[PDB]
C-alpha cells in the first residue's frame, strides 16, 4: 500500500539524549545544538588564530628587513664635537 | 693543560669489536709493509674502525660528549 | 680513496625535535671561532647585528664590532680609509679574494662558513667529526707535503691544519677549552649561523603541533558531523 | 580502426590525397620560410647570393 | 524576489562550480587531491609573491639575495622553505591525483586528461625552471645537465640550447630567463586548471566504483567543503610540518653553497620528482633515446585513453590490474630510488630492468590485463 | 552531470536520512570502525602489499650489494 | 575447476560482496547507454536502485553480511541479449559504412 | 648440493643478505610442505588425480608461504632492530608464520595457536644455534 | 538544562553574537595560546634560551 | 609598502614583483568583464535596446 513504509530504528545512531521515545524534544534541543555549535566556534576560532597569524607573518615580511633597520637606526650624536 | 676526551681510548680497550678491528688493521698494516709497491692500502679497514669507535662514543658514551 | 666515511648520530643539546641549541654554546663557539678559526675561514652572510637577541647583549656586540677595522667607501678626499665596525657591517673577510685565499693556502679555498652545516650531508655531526678526527694515516698512505688526512673528507686529504687541541684559548666563560669542546662549539655556532631560526622555526612548529593537535578532531568532527545524515542514510525499494 | 579500414574509407583517403599532401607542402615551405634553413635557401635562386 | 545565486552571473558559474554542482557521493579522501592542488598552487602563488619581493635575479647576488631572505627577511626563512617543501606537497599532491587517475578509471575523460598532461609537462618546466633560482652549485650543475641532455637532437640541438642558455653555458642572461619564466608559467597553470575544471564540469565528477553516478547526487556544499577544510587541514598539517620540523629533508642539501663552475658535485642529481625522470633518461645509453624516453615517459599516460581494453571502468573490480597498478608504483618507486642512487656498476641495470618493466606494464601487461578480466568474466 | 534535477529517472526508491543535530557525530566509532578498517585493509593488503615487500628487498640488495661491491 | 576459478574471481573482483551482479558494472559507453535506453522498466529501476545503494554503501566505506551477497549462481545475464544486439546492429551500420 | 645450498643460512649473520635467507628458508617450507603432502596423500586419498594434485599444490604453497613469511618478517625485524644475536627477531617470525597458518587454514584461534607454538620453535631454534649443542648428536658417551 | 544548552539559548542562536564570540575568543585565544605555548618551549628548554642566561651573564 | 626608511633595494624588487603580477590580475578581471558584459549586451551608439538588428 501507501502507509506500508516505517522509518526504521536509527538507535545506534541516534545522540545520547534523544534515545527515548516517551519523551519529547525541545528539551534537549538546546543542548544538542549547542555542542555542534561550540565545535563549530572552536574550529572557527582555530581558523580565525591561523589567519590572524599567517597574514600577520606575511605582513611583517612585507615590512622592513633587519639590515636595513639596523642601517638606518645609527644616528649615534656622540660627543665629541 | 688539561687532558682530552679519553673515552675514545676507554671505548676501545673495553669493547672487543675495536680491538677486532684493531687486528685486522694490523694484520693489513703488515700485509702492505710486507708488500713494496702496491695499489691496496688499510683505508676501508680504518674506516670501518673509525666507524665502528665514533658510533659507539656518539651512541652509548654521551654523558659528556655532545 | 673515493669512499666516503658517514659521521655517526652524536647526541647534540638541539638534536631532539622540540630541544633548541645552547645560546650559550653559541656564544662560545663563537668565541673561540673568533679566536682560531676567524684568521683563514670566510663567512659572509652572518653579521654583528645578528649576535643579539642570540648570545651577546648589545653593548657586547658593538664591543665585539668596534675591535676589528672594517673597509668603508669612499673618503672625502677620494681614497680608501679604516673605520671601526659596527654591527651593520658584516663579517670581516681575513683574505680579499678566492684565488688569494687559495695562494695563501697553497692551492686549497677555505669555504663559505656560513652555510656548511645545511651545505654537507650530515649535518653539524661531520663539523664535529672533522675537527675531531685528526688521526695518524695507515701505511700504504702517503699524502702531499704539508697535507694531513681525515677520514671524513671527501677524497681523503684536507688542505687543513690540526687547528684545535687542548689549550686552544684562555676559555673566557670558565669552562676547559679541551678539543671536543671546542669543537662542540664550533659544531653548535656553524649549526647557528647556518640556520639561525632554529629557536623561532621549532617554537613555531610547537605552536603548530598544539594547534593541529587541538584543531584536526574537531575538523574530524566537522566532517563526520556534516556527513552524518550521508552516513545515517538508509535506503529502500518498494515498487508496485 | 576496424570500422574505419574499407574501401570506402580508402576512397575517400585517396580523394583526400592531393589536398593534405598538398598542405603537408604548405606546411614544409612555412616552416622553411620561417625558420631560413641555409641549405634550402641557397638553392632557390632569387636568395642565391647571401642572404 | 530573485535568488543572487542563480542571478549574479559570476555567483551563477561559482554556484554551478562550487556550491550545488552534481557530485558523487562515494567519493574517497583520494578525490580530494584536486582541489588540494588548487589551493596548493594558491600557496606556491602566495609564497612567490611574498617571496620574490626581496629576491633579485643576477649570477652575482641570487644566493646572496637568498640567504638576505632566509636571514635578514622577518620571516623569509618559513616563505622560502615553505615555498620549497610546498612545492614537494604539490607534487605529491600531483603524484597521488595522477595515480587516482590512473586507477579509478578517469582514463576516459579525455580532454581533461590531454589537458592535464600538458599542464603537468608545464608544473614540471615550472619546477625545474624555479629549482635553478637559487643559484647554487646543485642548480646551477642541475640546469647543466637538464639543459646539456637536450642537445642530444641533431641539427636543431645546439640551436636549442644556445636560445635556452642564452651563451655557452648557464649565466645572467639564463638566471633571469628562469625568473621571468618562472613568473610567468604557473598562472597559465593556473588558467590551465580553470579551463581543467570546465572540461571537467562538461560531465561531472566520478566514483571510485565506475558506474554512473547520476542516480546518487549531493551537493557539492556543505559536503565537500567541509571535506575540502579537512584535507586542506591535513594538507597545511603536512606542509608545516615540512617547513617547520624537517626544512632540508626532502630537499638537496648540495644546492647550500654559492655556485662555481670550476667544480663539480661528486654526484649529479635533480629533485624528487624529476628522479624517477633522471632514472628513465639514466636508463637508455643512448643520448637521444635518454630524452625520447624522457617525452615518452611523460608523455605515455596520456595514452591511457587509447589503452582501455576492459570494458570495466575502475580498477575497484578488476583484482590482477590492481596487481599491476600496485607493480607500477613499485617501478615508479624503484625509479625514484635508482635515480637517487648516482651511476654504478650495478644501479645502472636495475634502472634498465625497471624502466622496461615499468614501460611494459603501461604499454603491453594492462591492456592484456584488461583483457583477461573480460575473458574471465565471460563478457566475450 | 548537467544539473541538478535532469540527471537521472529513476523510481520507488525511499531514501531515509536523519539530522546532523538529531544524532551522534561519531557513532560507534571505535566498536565499528576498526572492524571496518580491519576488513579494508584484509580485503586489499593482498594487493598492496608484496610490491612494497619486492621494493624493500630490492632496497636491501642494492645497498648491501653496493657496499659489498665497493670494497 | 574453471568454474571454481570462475567463482574465486567472483569473490576477488568484490562487487558480489558490494551488492552488484555482472551487468552493472559496465562502462557506460554509447551502446551500453543505448542498452540503458533499451532495457524494461522493472529492469531499470532495480539496476538504479543496485547503483545507488552500491553508491551508498562504497561512500559509507561497508559490504553487506554474507547471506544478502549476489551470489555467481544468483547472477542473471539480463543486458547481454539487449547488448549483444546493440553490439551487432553498430557492428552491422559500420559495414554498412565501410561498403 | 642440496644440504650446501641449505647451510648458506648460518655463516652470514642476520641483519644483511635477506634475498638468500628467504630463498633458504622458503625452500624449506617447500621441501616440508612436499614432504608433508605426500604423507597427506599417503593417508587419505583423493577422488581425483586432479584433486590429489591440487592437494600437493595448496599444501606444498601454504607450507612455502610459511616458510617465506617466517624468513622475511625474521629479516624485517633484524632490520628494524639491527640485533643479529637475539631470540625475539625469531619470535616474531614465528608468529607471523604461524599467523600466515592461520590465514591460510582460515581459522583466528590456530592463528593464535600456531603464533605461540611456531615462535617458541623459532626461538628454540636460534638459541640452540646460539648455544651450539646439536638436535642430532653424535655418540661421545 | 546545561552549559551548551545555555550557551546556544544565550549566545549561539544569533549569528552575530556566534561571530562575536568566535571574535572575543580569538582575543583572548592569541594571548592564551602564546603564554602556554611560550611557559611550555621554556619549560622545555631551561638553560638552553637566551631568557635564562640574560638574567646572569648580561654584563 | 616602502620596506625601509626610502624608496630602496627592496621597494624596487618589491615593485618588480608586483608589476609582474598585477596584469594577470587585470586579465582575470577582463576575463569576468566580458562575463558581466555577455549577458547585459553591448551598446550601440544610438544608445536603444537593439535586439531587432544584431549580426
Ligand atoms: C689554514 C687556514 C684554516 C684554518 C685555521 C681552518 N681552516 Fe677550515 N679549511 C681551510 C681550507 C683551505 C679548507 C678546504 C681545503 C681542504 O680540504 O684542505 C678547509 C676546510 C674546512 C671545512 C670543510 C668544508 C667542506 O665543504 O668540506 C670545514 C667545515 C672547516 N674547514 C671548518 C674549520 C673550522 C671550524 C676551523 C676552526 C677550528 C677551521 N676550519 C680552521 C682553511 C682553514
Ligand atoms: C595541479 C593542478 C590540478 C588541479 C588544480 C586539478 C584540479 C582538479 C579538481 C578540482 C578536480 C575535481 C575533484 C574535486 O573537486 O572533487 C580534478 C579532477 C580530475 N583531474 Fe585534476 N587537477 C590538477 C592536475 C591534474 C592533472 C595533471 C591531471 C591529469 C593526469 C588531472 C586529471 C583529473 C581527472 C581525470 C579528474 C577527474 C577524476 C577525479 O575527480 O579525481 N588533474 N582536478
Ligand atoms: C607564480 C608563482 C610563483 C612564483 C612567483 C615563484 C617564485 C619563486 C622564487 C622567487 C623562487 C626563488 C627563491 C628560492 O630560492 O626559493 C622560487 C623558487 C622555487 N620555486 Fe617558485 N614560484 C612560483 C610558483 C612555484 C610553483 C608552482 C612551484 C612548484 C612547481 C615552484 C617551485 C619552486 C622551487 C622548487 C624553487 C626552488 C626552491 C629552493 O631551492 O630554494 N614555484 N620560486
Amino acid at each position: 500500500s501507501h502507509t506500508d513504509v516505517k522509518v526504521p530504528d536509527f538507535s545506534d545512531y541516534r545522540r545520547a539524549e534523544v534515545l527515548d521515545s516517551t519523551k519529547s524534544s525541545k528539551e534537549s534541543s538546546e543542548a544538542r545544538k549547542g555542542f555542534s555549535y561550540l565545535v563549530t566556534a572552536t574550529t572557527t576560532v582555530g581558523v580565525a588564530y591561523a589567519a590572524k597569524n599567517v597574514v600577520s607573518q606575511f605582513v611583517s615580511s612585507m615590512s622592513a628587513s633587519a639590515d636595513v633597520l639596523a642601517m638606518s637606526k645609527i644616528e649615534i650624536k656622540l660627543s665629541d664635537i | 693543560l688539561v687532558d682530552p676526551l679519553t673515552t675514545v681510548r676507554e671505548h676501545c680497550e673495553q669493547l672487543e669489536k675495536c680491538v677486532k678491528a684493531r687486528e685486522r688493521l694490523e694484520l693489513c698494516d703488515n700485509r702492505v709493509s710486507s708488500r713494496s709497491q702496491t695499489e691496496e692500502d688499510c683505508t676501508e679497514e680504518l674506516f670501518d674502525f673509525l666507524h665502528a669507535r665514533d658510533h659507539c662514543v656518539a651512541h652509548k658514551l654521551f654523558k659528556n660528549l655532545k | 680513496s673515493d669512499l666516503e666515511l658517514h659521521p655517526p648520530s652524536y647526541p647534540w643539546s638541539h638534536r631532539g625535535l622540540l630541544s633548541s641549541l645552547d645560546h650559550t654554546s653559541i656564544r662560545r663557539g663563537f668565541q673561540v671561532y673568533k679566536q682560531v678559526c676567524s684568521s683563514c675561514h670566510s663567512m659572509d652572510y652572518v653579521a654583528y647585528r645578528h649576535l643579539v637577541g642570540v648570545c651577546y647583549t648589545e653593548e657586547e656586540a658593538k664591543a665585539l664590532a668596534e675591535e676589528v677595522e672594517v673597509q668603508d667607501g669612499p673618503n672625502d678626499d677620494g681614497e680608501m680609509f679604516m673605520r671601526p665596525g659596527k654591527l651593520s657591517d658584516y663579517f670581516p673577510k681575513p683574505y680579499p679574494n678566492p684565488e688569494a685565499a687559495r695562494a695563501a693556502n697553497n692551492g686549497a679555498l677555505p669555504p663559505d662558513l656560513s652555510y656548511i652545516v645545511r651545505a654537507r650531508h650530515g649535518g653539524e655531526d661531520y663539523v664535529f667529526s672533522l675537527l675531531t678526527g685528526y688521526c695518524e694515516p695507515p701505511t700504504g698512505v702517503s699524502l702531499r707535503e704539508g697535507l694531513y688526512f681525515n677520514p671524513y673528507f671527501p677524497g681523503q686529504a684536507i688542505g687543513m691544519a690540526p687547528p684545535i687541541y687542548t689549550e686552544v684559548l684562555e676559555y673566557d666563560d670558565g669552562t676547559p677549552a679541551t678539543m671536543s669542546q671546542v669543537a662542540k662549539d664550533v659544531a653548535t655556532f656553524l649549526r647557528w649561523a647556518s640556520e639561525p631560526e632554529h629557536d623561532h622555526r621549532k617554537r613555531m612548529g610547537l605552536k603548530m603541533l598544539l594547534m593541529m593537535g587541538l584543531l584536526l578532531p574537531l575538523t574530524y568532527a566537522m566532517k563526520r558531523h556534516k556527513w552524518s545524515v550521508l552516513k545515517s542514510r538508509k535506503l529502500a525499494y518498494r515498487p508496485p | 580502426l576496424s570500422r574505419f579500414l574499407g574501401p570506402r574509407y580508402r576512397e575517400l583517403a585517396r580523394n583526400w590525397i592531393p589536398t593534405a599532401g598538398m598542405w603537408g607542402t604548405v606546411g614544409a615551405v612555412g616552416l622553411v620560410w620561417a625558420t631560413d634553413w641555409r641549405l634550402i635557401l641557397d638553392w632557390v635562386p632569387y636568395i642565391n647570393g647571401k642572404f | 524576489m530573485t535568488n543572487m545565486r542563480k542571478t549574479h552571473p559570476l555567483f551563477k558559474i561559482i554556484n554551478h562550480s562550487f556550491i550545488d554542482l552534481p557530485a558523487p557521493s562515494n567519493i574517497s579522501s583520494w578525490w580530494n587531491f584536486g582541489s588540494l592542488l588548487g589551493v596548493c598552487l594558491m600557496v606556491q602563488i602566495i609564497t612567490g609573491l611574498f617571496l620574490a619581493m626581496h629576491y633579485t635575479s643576477d649570477t652575482m647576488t641570487a644566493f646572496s639575495s637568498v640567504t638576505h631572505i632566509c636571514r635578514d627577511v622577518n620571516y623569509g626563512w618559513l616563505i622560502r622553505y615553505m615555498h620549497a617543501n610546498g612545492a614537494s606537497m604539490f607534487f605529491i599532491c600531483l603524484f597521488l591525483h595522477v595515480g587516482r587517475g590512473l586507477y579509478y578509471g578517469s582514463y576516459t575523460f579525455m580532454e581533461t586528461w590531454n589537458i592535464g598532461v600538458l599542464l603537468l609537462f608545464a608544473v614540471m618546466a615550472t619546477a625545474f625552471m624555479g629549482y635553478v633560482l637559487p643559484w647554487g652549485q646543485m642548480s646551477f650543475w642541475g640546469a647543466t645537465v637538464i639543459t646539456n641532455l637536450l642537445s642530444a637532437i641533431p641539427y636543431i640541438g645546439t640551436t636549442l640550447v644556445e636560445w635556452i642558455w642564452g651563451g655557452f653555458s648557464v649565466d645572467k642572461a639564463t638566471l633571469t630567463r628562469f625568473f621571468a619564466f618562472h613568473f610567468i608559467l604557473p598562472f597559465i597553470i593556473a588558467a590551465l586548471a580553470i579551463v581543467h575544471l570546465l572540461f571537467l564540469h562538461e560531465t561531472g565528477s566520478n566514483n571510485p566504483t565506475g558506474l554512473n553516478s547520476d542516480a546518487d547526487k549531493i551537493p557539492f556544499h556543505p559536503y565537500y567543503t567541509i571535506k575540502d577544510i579537512l584535507g586542506i587541514l591535513i594538507m597545511f598539517l603536512i606542509l608545516m610540518t615540512l617547513v617547520l620540523f624537517f626544512p632540508d629533508m626532502l630537499g638537496d642539501p648540495d644546492n647550500y653553497m654559492p655556485a662555481n663552475p670550476l667544480n663539480t658535485p661528486p654526484h649529479i642529481k635533480p629533485e624528487w620528482y624529476f628522479l624517477f625522470a633522471y632514472a628513465i633518461l639514466r636508463s637508455i645509453p643512448n643520448k637521444l633515446g635518454g630524452v625520447l624516453a624522457l617525452i615518452l615517459s611523460i608523455l605515455i599516460l596520456a595514452l591511457m585513453p587509447f589503452l582501455h581494453t576492459s570494458k570495466q571502468r575502475s580498477l575497484m573490480f578488476r583484482p590482477i590490474t590492481q596487481i599491476l597498478y600496485w607493480i607500477l608504483v613499485a617501478n615508479l618507486l624503484i625509479l625514484t630510488w635508482i635515480g637517487g642512487q648516482p651511476v654504478e656498476h650495478p644501479f645502472i641495470i636495475i634502472g634498465q630492468l625497471a624502466s622496461i618493466s615499468y614501460f611494459s606494464i603501461i604499454l603491453i601487461l594492462m591492456p592484456i590485463s584488461g583483457i583477461i578480466e573480460d575473458k574471465m568474466l565471460k563478457l566475450y | 552531470g548537467r544539473e541538478f534535477g535532469n540527471l537521472a529517472r529513476i523510481r520507488h526508491v525511499i531514501s531515509y536520512s536523519l539530522s546532523p543535530f538529531e544524532q551522534r557525530a561519531f557513532p560507534s566509532y571505535f566498536s565499528k570502525g576498526i572492524p571496518n578498517v580491519l576488513r579494508r585493509t584484509r580485503e586489499r593488503i593482498l594487493r598492496v602489499a608484496p610490491p612494497f615487500v619486492v621494493v624493500y628487498l630490492i632496497y636491501t640488495w642494492g645497498n648491501q650489494e653496493f657496499e659489498q661491491s665497493k670494497r | 575447476w574453471l568454474d571454481g576459478f570462475r567463482k574465486w574471481y567472483y569473490n576477488a573482483a568484490g562487487f558480489n560482496k558490494l551488492g552488484l551482479m555482472r551487468d552493472d558494472t559496465l562502462h557506460e559507453t554509447e551502446d551500453v547507454k543505448e542498452a540503458i535506453r533499451r532495457l524494461p522498466e522493472d529492469l531499470y529501476n532495480d539496476r538504479m536502485f543496485r547503483i545507488k545503494r552500491a553508491l551508498d554503501l562504497t561512500m559509507r566505506h561497508q559490504i553487506l553480511p554474507k547471506d544478502q551477497w549476489t551470489k555467481y549462481e544468483e547472477d542473471k545475464f539480463y543486458l547481454e541479449p539487449y547488448l549483444k544486439e546493440v553490439i551487432r546492429e553498430r557492428k552491422e551500420r559500420e559495414e554498412w559504412a565501410k561498403k | 648440493m642440496v644440504k650446501r645450498f641449505f647451510e648458506s643460512y648460518h655463516e652470514v649473520p642476520d641483519g644483511t643478505q635477506c634475498h638468500r635467507k628467504t630463498y633458504i628458508t622458503t625452500a624449506l617450507g617447500g621441501i616440508c610442505g612436499i614432504i608433508g603432502s605426500a604423507y597427506s596423500v599417503s593417508l587419505n586419498p583423493a577422488d581425483s588425480t586432479l584433486e590429489a594434485v591440487a592437494r600437493v599444490g595448496r599444501y606444498t604453497f601454504t607450507a612455502a608461504a610459511i616458510g617465506a613469511m617466517f624468513g622475511l618478517t625474521t629479516c624485517v625485524s633484524a632490520q628494524v632492530r639491527e640485533k643479529p644475536d637475539d631470540p625475539l627477531n625469531y619470535f616474531i617470525g614465528g608468529c607471523a608464520g604461524g599467523l600466515t597458518l592461520g590465514a591460510r587454514t582460515h581459522s583466528y584461534g590456530t592463528a593464535a595457536m600456531g603464533c605461540v607454538y611456531m615462535g617458541t620453535a623459532a626461538a628454540l631454534f636460534k638459541i640452540g644455534k646460539l648455544e651450539g649443542w646439536e638436535l642430532f648428536p653424535t655418540p661421545k658417551v | 538544562p546545561t552549559i551548551p544548552s545555555r550557551l546556544y539559548s544565550l549566545l549561539f542562536r544569533r549569528t552575530s553574537t556566534f561571530a562575536l564570540t568566535i571574535a572575543v575568543g580569538a582575543l583572548f585565544f592569541e594571548r592564551a595560546f602564546d603564554q602556554g605555548a611560550d611557559a611550555i618551549y621554556e619549560h622545555i628548554n631551561e638553560g638552553k634560551l637566551w631568557k635564562h642566561i640574560k638574567h646572569k651573564y648580561e654584563n
